[PDB]
């Protein structure tokens, strides 16, 4: 027994302050944040609408529409043709997705079909791969290289763009394949599995995921743009957040010429049908879209920002009006 | 038929012979006993099982493992204090004949039946059959203030055959007698028994037992036998049963605890069958979600009940029961520091000697304290007096008064005064001085004559022994005024008066007991006059009066103002007896003195024959000094609506002076009696054969004796309708009693046993359902210190029976003010907090799972990074609420003793019902919603759409938990009043934390070592540098937080608290006036209206003194 120590922690006096919510301390914050909400909303909403977006559906599940022959293919190669219209030349670089809507690429059972380790180019997981993807984890007697579900159900349809000129002769448009993945993703993410310098003799012993149709080699004939560093392939695997999600597929370089990137006139997209989505409710949509310096198109930001603004302007003059009439 | 002057212990072989004598528990302790333990291991086993796992492993034991080190080393550091306390605290010896000779030995080492000695003022260890003592015929004067509130010392008497043999160390040694008596028993007045010694048998007494509490006085030393040890010692067995206290939050927390499992399985059913009723429909037609597995989607859905209860386990809190000990632990080491609750003089600190017991101390509605070592200090003195109608002892200087500022009148004329009495008056010393008035000097003869004290000139410092405390504070001021009582003898006293020393020859003394309640001494002079002095209450003084006194109505007038004062009166008179009367009383007496068989009634007769005519004198006051600030602390404590009862074993004189003097009684008050209250419960219990026993308007107070107590609480097959009918009728009459009690100002009770204090406690607790607290020193308070909710222990004194079973021991009754006023309603407000705001966070982080269902095919898909949901409990959100539940003040201490009505709000239940629980749970899903559905909108159109594009599940995953942690961790900032430097620091350093760590995760090196473990790779540097993300998430943050502001200022400023109002005053607040007595109430109309007696002595002295045993 003796005397405690007289501390500022130990006596329960820490030097501390005090903030009482005084009248005229809250009503600042909120005509700040209106005041400061308000012309983001109004910037962000300006510019969103000042984005030119076109979007073709060409599921074709609807009739009288000229893709509906590909519902029922009795041969595999299944080409539609689609037209449509620019009445607004595009400008700078161009961005071409290819979106899916009902697909949930987020489900328990589809996200973790997956085997991080082989695609992380693993001697000892290209053979025996992990116990997770099951049900595509070998075929009759040998390893699946890309097992899983997420890498069996991969978008197989190419799309193609052409431009009806003034001399009745379709226009190819050229599409850059490469610069449609994370940095990251294809750089330190996924990596071929070790040793050789000819792919075919890397996956030896490893067959094809039972839906592809060419196995991981004919993927792409550039050495640097086929195996697991695909970026086709990277984009896919690269599971959405929700039902409907657009994954990028090509991008439109802008020309050095002053003309337009897409000239305004009329177009033509060339898609070779592959991929079924009608049996639960699917749909398939091709987005031309342009470069916006704030993001990208979404009105959403801009309208909630809006409309915050001016419920916080509403709330900070009714909180005066209150401790007016009861101060 | 009931006594009040005796303690009911009624109503509430043995045999003898002498010289013939660390973790696997807790862990265990812990899982079973906590429900939420076994339910995480549960969760465990569940997550083993492969076909319904939805969380890894790592998920519930990274914190589980956390908690349980947490508790381990609390625990091991609460057992390492309490048996240091047990160690540091029980060290206290004695000396025994273990050997040849006398040995040093501590309590611990007692065999029953081995001899041992004793000191003066050492306590007795065991009860003692006395042996032998160094006092002439082997007495013994014990006090027993802790056995019982009395403050007088009993003297105890051995064997006659045991007195004259055993008076030497060499015959105890060889010392070898049979002793066979009852078996253990809690009754401290009787025992019977016999001693077998010299092929003779003895009957034995309760004069010869000296009990465990006593401590042993006025004697050198004193040789004993041990018959009783440890816990069958008779003041051992009056301790009741303790038991594991509870606070009532706890309940609070397991009724929430199980609502929140039944709202989790309900959730988990229906998310159940909305998976199994979506695989019906959709789930079939998908041919990318092909398993191989042949289920059925009534099967998916069983199935996946288990994954969601897995998913949404984290609603039941982890981290919850740690926080709340951590808190408390805290809180308790708050207490102990405390530098206002240290007593300087005894230098001993404040004590929370259970760190469970906390916030009920801000939830106190009554108090039940002792009275002698609890409200007093066991001092009194004489303050004034009344001497033919002149009151001598108010402030005066030289014969006539001039100012109150006087000094102190020095005793240096005296030869033997010394400075204990402080007298500022000095027309008394004049008065004496000059002895132009004689009675003047009759009056201090008296005081030093009628008395029955021992003087001890062992170093001629001439020392008073005496047996009642008001002797001798009437014997030293007397001394002091130059009469001073020199010696005694069988037949002679020798007062020296003013230096003058005459021997006197003392003829009778007439004794003291209870219902004689006055003394007197008959006593011839040295010329060969006859004179009695008698001294004793006024109102048996008063009936005895001659017919000529013309100083009545003064005297009369000076008792008045003497009670008004609340002090102790006693009147005094004195009359000349003549040859013939006195030689025929002598012959009665004598006659009436030999009578043994009816001794006590014949002596009463003889006593009152003489005791007719009696001359005048005066009164005198003594004052039984309080603990300082005992007044202000009840009267604070009355502020705060808490009732303080009295529960003392003392006499009724002494109860009522102590409440009169407390200023728990006033002249308003009505006192009821023990016969009052009877016939109130008597009339009820007819007319019901509700209603206010008491007109609301009116001020009352109880004051019952413990027999009284008994008598209306009737505490005093056909068999089974009786004994449940008697039952029946017995609750009915407690809870009348209960309830009559509850409605008065102040309950007194007086000359109850320990079981009726522990009585009175549960009565109150169980009929009223209030909290109840005990606060008292000794052993008799030790059961209502382990009956009440809380129990508090004098400490400081050498007497350590109550602290030992008491939850909070400091040194004075004051502290009292800062046990309730500060620490408890700072305790009751940091713990409502820190429970809001826990049920809140952590049901805003697990309800996106919910949300989230609804877009993923109600598939028990996470919506946080595998690792987050690890940490979030442990690292994101955990110091801040500690933080605050350990350094938050709503106002000042300083200004919260001056405002006492604070404590109401945690009085009443009203920081946290059961409906803040429900109101904290909605606030939480409100946030989850939002934080899922502004994220989803941002992320339904395009956000930062170009070869970076974080639009995937991680970077919708990692934007809502960035959003989470913000919004979180900004709630607890507007949750504190208190920012001092630490709480900021935390506050902004979770936050901080957290990205660092996640950024950590999300680095190439770890996806390198194992890229199993982590899928998050890169995510993090990719998805914040987007202007849109870090506007969704400053959205979210806006919109979570903005509405609380909100509604805070306008409940704030339509519905301020007290706190509130206090706070905005603060700076305007200087009138604080310390509290004053009463200082005047006198009136007229009324000869007199309350008789201020009060003597504490015990008959038998007169007759040890008039008989030889007592002198040496
Ligand atoms: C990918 O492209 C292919 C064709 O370009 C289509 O997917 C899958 O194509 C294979 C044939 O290459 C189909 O094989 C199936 O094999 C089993 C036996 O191995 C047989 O019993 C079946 O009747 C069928 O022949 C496979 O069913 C087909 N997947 C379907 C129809 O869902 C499709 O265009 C694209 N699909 C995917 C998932 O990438
Ligand atoms: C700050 C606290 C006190 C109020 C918080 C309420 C807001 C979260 C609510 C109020 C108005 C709501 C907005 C009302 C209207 C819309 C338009 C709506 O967009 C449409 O469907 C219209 C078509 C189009 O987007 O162009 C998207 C939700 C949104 C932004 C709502 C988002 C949520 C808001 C901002
Ligand atoms: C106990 C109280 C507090 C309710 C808490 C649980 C609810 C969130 C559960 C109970 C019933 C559940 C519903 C039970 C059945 C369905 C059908 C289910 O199937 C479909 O209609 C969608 C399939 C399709 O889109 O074709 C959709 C979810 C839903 C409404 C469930 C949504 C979640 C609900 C409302
Ligand atoms: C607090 C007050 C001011 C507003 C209370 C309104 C809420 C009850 C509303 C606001 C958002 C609503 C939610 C908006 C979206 C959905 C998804 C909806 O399911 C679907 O739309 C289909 C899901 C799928 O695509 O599979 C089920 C109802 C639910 C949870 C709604 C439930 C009712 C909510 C929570
Ligand atoms: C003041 C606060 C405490 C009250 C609660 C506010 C809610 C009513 C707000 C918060 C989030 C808002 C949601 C934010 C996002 C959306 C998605 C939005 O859908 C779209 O933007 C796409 C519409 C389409 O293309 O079909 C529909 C409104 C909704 C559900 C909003 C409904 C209103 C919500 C639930
Ligand atoms: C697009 O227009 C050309 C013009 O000749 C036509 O041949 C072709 O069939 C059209 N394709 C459609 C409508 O899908
Ligand atoms: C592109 O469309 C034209 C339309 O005539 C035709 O060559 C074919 O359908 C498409 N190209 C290929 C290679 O199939
Ligand atoms: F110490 Be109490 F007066 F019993
Ligand atoms: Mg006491």
């Amino acid at each position: 027994t003796r005397r405690p120590d007289n501390t500022a922690f130990k006596q329960q006096r820490l030097p501390a302050w005090q903030p009482i919510l005084t009248a005229g301390t809250v009503l600042p914050i909120f005509f700040i944040i209106g005041l400061i909400f308000i012309p983001i909303g109004i910037g962000i909403f300006v510019t969103s609408n000042n984005i030119r977006e076109i979007e073709i559906d060409y599921t074709g599940t609807e009739p009288s529409s000229p893709c509906n022959k590909c519902l029922s293919p009795d041969v595999t190669p299944c080409f539609c043709t689609i037209n449509f219209t620019l009445e607004k030349s595009f400008e700078g670089n161009v961005f071409m997705y290819y979106g899916l809507s009902n697909f949930y690429q987020n489900h328990r059972r589809y996200v973790k079909s997956r085997d991080d380790s082989q695609l992380n180019g693993d001697s000892s997981a290209l053979l025996n791969p992990s116990k997770e993807c099951e049900p595509y984890r070998r075929n009759e007697d040998k390893p699946i290289a890309p097992c899983g579900a997420i890498a069996n159900s991969m978008f197989n349809d190419t799309l193609e763009l052409f431009l009806i000129g003034n001399d009745s002769y379709p226009i190819p448009i050229a599409l850059k394949k490469k610069g449609i993945a994370w940095w990251t993703d294809k750089n330190v993410k996924f990596r071929n599995p070790p040793g050789g310098d000819n792919l075919e003799e890397r996956f030896k012993g490893t067959t094809k995921p039972v839906n592809w149709l060419k196995p991981v080699y004919m993927l792409d004939s550039d050495p640097d743009n086929n195996g697991f560093i695909n970026e086709d392939f990277i984009v896919w695997m690269r599971t959405a957040a929700l039902p409907t999600f657009r994954k990028l597929y090509r991008l439109i370089e802008r020309k050095s010429d002053l003309h337009p990137t897409l000239p305004a006139g009329r177009y033509s997209l060339n898609v070779t049908y592959n991929y079924p989505v009608h049996y639960f409710d699917g749909r398939k949509r091709m987005i031309l879209s342009t470069i916006s310096w704030m993001g990208g198109k979404n009105p959403f930001l801009g309208i909630a920002y809006i409309a915050v603004g001016s419920i916080s302007f509403l709330l900070g003059v009714v909180l005066l009006v209150i401790n007016h009439k009861y101060r | 038929q009931p006594n009040d002057e005796v303690v009911p212990y009624s109503d509430d072989t043995w045999q003898v012979k002498a010289n013939d004598r660390t973790f696997i528990p807790m862990n265990l302790f812990e899982q079973f006993k906590r429900a939420a333990n076994l339910y995480f291991l549960a969760l465990l086993i569940l997550q083993a099982v492969p076909q319904i796992s939805t969380l890894a492993w790592y998920t519930t034991l990274v914190p589980l493992l956390v908690v349980l080190g947490v508790t381990a080393i609390k625990d091991l550091v609460d057992d390492v204090a309490r048996h240091k306390m047990d160690k540091e605290i029980n060290n206290r010896t004695c000396e025994v004949i273990k050997d040849g000779r006398f040995k040093v030995a501590k309590w611990k080492e007692i065999q029953v039946g081995d001899v041992i000695r004793l000191k003066k003022n050492d306590f007795v260890p065991a009860d003692i059959l006395l042996l032998s003592s160094s006092e002439p015929n082997s007495l013994c004067y014990v006090e027993t203030a802790e056995l019982d509130g009395e403050t007088n010392l009993k003297f105890k008497m051995s064997l006659e055959i045991t007195d004259q043999y055993l008076q030497r160390e060499d015959t105890l040694a060889t010392f070898d007698g049979f002793i066979e008596c009852e078996e253990p028993n809690n009754r401290l007045d009787k025992f019977t028994g016999t001693l077998f010694w010299r092929n003779t048998s003895f009957p034995l007494d309760a004069d010869k037992i000296l009990l465990r509490g006593c401590v042993i006085r006025n004697t050198d030393f004193c040789h004993g036998l041990v018959i009783f040890a440890g816990a069958d010692t008779k003041i051992m067995k009056n301790s009741g049963k303790t038991r594991f206290k509870r606070t009532k939050i706890d309940y609070l927390m397991n009724y929430m605890v199980y609502t929140i499992f039944v709202v989790l399985i309900l959730l988990s059913a229906g998310l159940a069958i909305g998976h199994a009723y979506w695989e019906a429909q959709v789930g079939n037609s998908s041919w990318y979600l092909y398993d191989g597995e042949d289920d059925t989607p009534s099967y998916r859905g069983f199935l996946i009940f288990w994954g969601y209860i897995i998913v949404l386990n984290t609603m039941v809190p982890i981290s919850l029961y740690v926080s709340v000990e951590v808190i408390r632990l805290g809180q308790s080491h708050f207490i102990n520091w405390d530098l206002q609750m240290y007593y300087a003089e005894k230098d001993t600190p404040a004590k929370a000697r259970t760190t469970t017991l906390n916030e009920q101390l801000g939830q106190i509605h009554y108090i039940f304290s002792d009275k002698t070592g609890t409200l007093t200090q066991n001092i009194m003195t004489f303050k004034k007096c009344c001497i033919n109608g002149q009151i001598y002892g108010d402030h005066r200087d030289a014969s006539q008064h001039n100012h109150n500022k006087i000094e102190q009148v020095d005793f240096s004329w005296n030869t033997y005064a010394d400075g204990k009495l402080a007298f500022y008056d000095h027309y008394l010393i004049e008065q004496i001085q000059s002895g132009k008035e004689p009675e003047v000097r009759q009056f201090f003869f008296l005081l030093a004559v009628c008395h029955t004290v021992m003087v001890d000139r062992t170093d001629g410092q001439l020392n008073y022994q005496a047996a009642s405390p008001d002797e001798g504070a009437l014997v030293n001021a007397a001394r002091n005024f130059g009469f001073a009582f020199l010696a005694r003898t069988q037949n002679t006293i020798t007062i020296s008066e003013l230096g003058t020393e005459r021997t006197y020859n003392v003829l009778a003394i007439l004794d003291f007991n209870s219902d004689r309640k006055r003394m007197s001494i008959i006593v011839r002079t040295p010329e060969g006059n006859i004179k009695l002095y008698c001294k004793g209450a006024d109102t048996v003084i008063y009936e005895r009066l001659h017919r000529m006194n013309p100083t009545k109505q003064e005297t009369q007038d000076a008792l008045d103002i003497f009670a008004n004062e609340t002090l102790r009166t006693l009147c005094l008179c004195y009359k000349e007896i003549e040859e013939k009367e006195f030689t025929e009383w002598n012959k009665k007496f004598m006659a009436a003195s030999v009578a043994s068989t009816n001794r006590d009634e014949a002596l009463d007769k003889v006593y009152e024959e003489i005791e007719k005519d009696l001359i005048l004198l005066g009164a005198t006051a003594i004052e039984d000094k309080l603990q300082d600030g005992v007044p202000e602390t009840i009267s604070k404590l009355a502020k705060a609506d808490i009732k303080i009862w009295v529960l003392t074993g003392d006499k009724k004189e002494t109860a009522e002076n102590i409440g009169f003097a407390c200023e728990l009684l006033t002249e308003d008050t009505t006192i009821c009696y023990g016969e009052d209250i009877n016939s109130l419960l008597h009339a009820r219990m007819e007319n019901q054969r509700q209603e206010s026993f008491f007109p609301p308007g009116g001020n009352r107070a109880l004051i019952i004796t413990g027999s009284w107590l008994n008598e209306i609480l009737l505490e005093k097959r056909m068999r089974t309708q009786s004994k449940r009918r008697l039952e029946a009728k017995k609750e009915q009459r407690q809870k009348n009693f209960v309830d009559l009690a509850c409605e008065c100002s102040a309950v007194i009770c007086c000359r109850v046993t320990p079981k009726q204090k522990a009585m009175v406690v549960d009565l109150v607790k169980r009929y009223k359902k209030a909290i109840t607290l005990a606060i008292g020193d000794g052993a008799n308070d030790v059961n209502m210190i382990k009956t009440a909710h809380i129990g508090v222990g004098i400490s400081g004194q050498e007497g350590m029976q109550a602290v030992m079973s008491s939850d909070y021991s400091f040194a004075q009754f004051r502290y009292l003010q800062r046990l309730l006023l500060v620490h408890g309603r700072w305790s009751y407000i940091r713990m409502c907090k820190f429970l809001r705001y826990f049920f809140y966070k952590n049901f805003a982080f697990t309800l996106v799972h919910f949300w989230y269902s609804f877009f993923n095919g109600y598939s028990a898909q996470t919506a946080y990074e595998d690792w987050f949901i690890t940490l979030y409990n442990v690292l994101y959100t955990s110091l801040p609420v500690l933080l605050m539940g350990l350094l938050d003040q709503d106002v000042s201490d300083k200004l919260s003793l001056r405002f006492p009505g604070l404590y109401i709000v945690g009085q009443r239940d009203l920081l946290f019902n059961y409906k803040r629980f429900f109101v904290s749970l909605l606030h939480g899903v409100l946030t989850s919603m939002i934080l899922f559905f502004i994220p989803l909108g941002a992320y339904l159109q395009t956000v930062g759409q170009d070869g970076e594009a974080p639009s995937d599940y991680q970077s919708f995953a990692v934007t809502i938990a960035s959003a989470l942690v913000i919004t979180v961790n900004f709630q607890i900032g507007l949750d504190t009043s208190y920012w001092t430097f630490v709480n900021a620091f935390s506050i902004f350093g979770s936050i901080a934390l957290y990205f660092g760590i996640m950024f950590d995760f999300h680095s190439a090196g770890i996806h390198v070592l194992f890229p199993s473990a982590f899928q998050f790779t890169g995510t993090a540097s990719n998805a914040l540098r987007q202007p849109y993300i870090w506007l969704t998430i400053i959205l979210t943050v806006a919109v979570c937080l903005l509405p609380v502001v909100a509604i805070r200022f306008l409940s704030m400023t339509i519905w301020p608290s007290e706190s509130d109002k206090i706070q905005k005053h603060r700076k305007r607040l200087k009138a604080e006036e310390q509290w004053q007595r009463r200082q005047q109430v006198f009136r007229r109309g009324v000869s007199t209206r309350r008789s201020a007696y009060a003597f504490s002595h015990q008959r038998g002295y007169a007759d040890l003194i008039s008989s030889g045993r007592s002198i040496r």
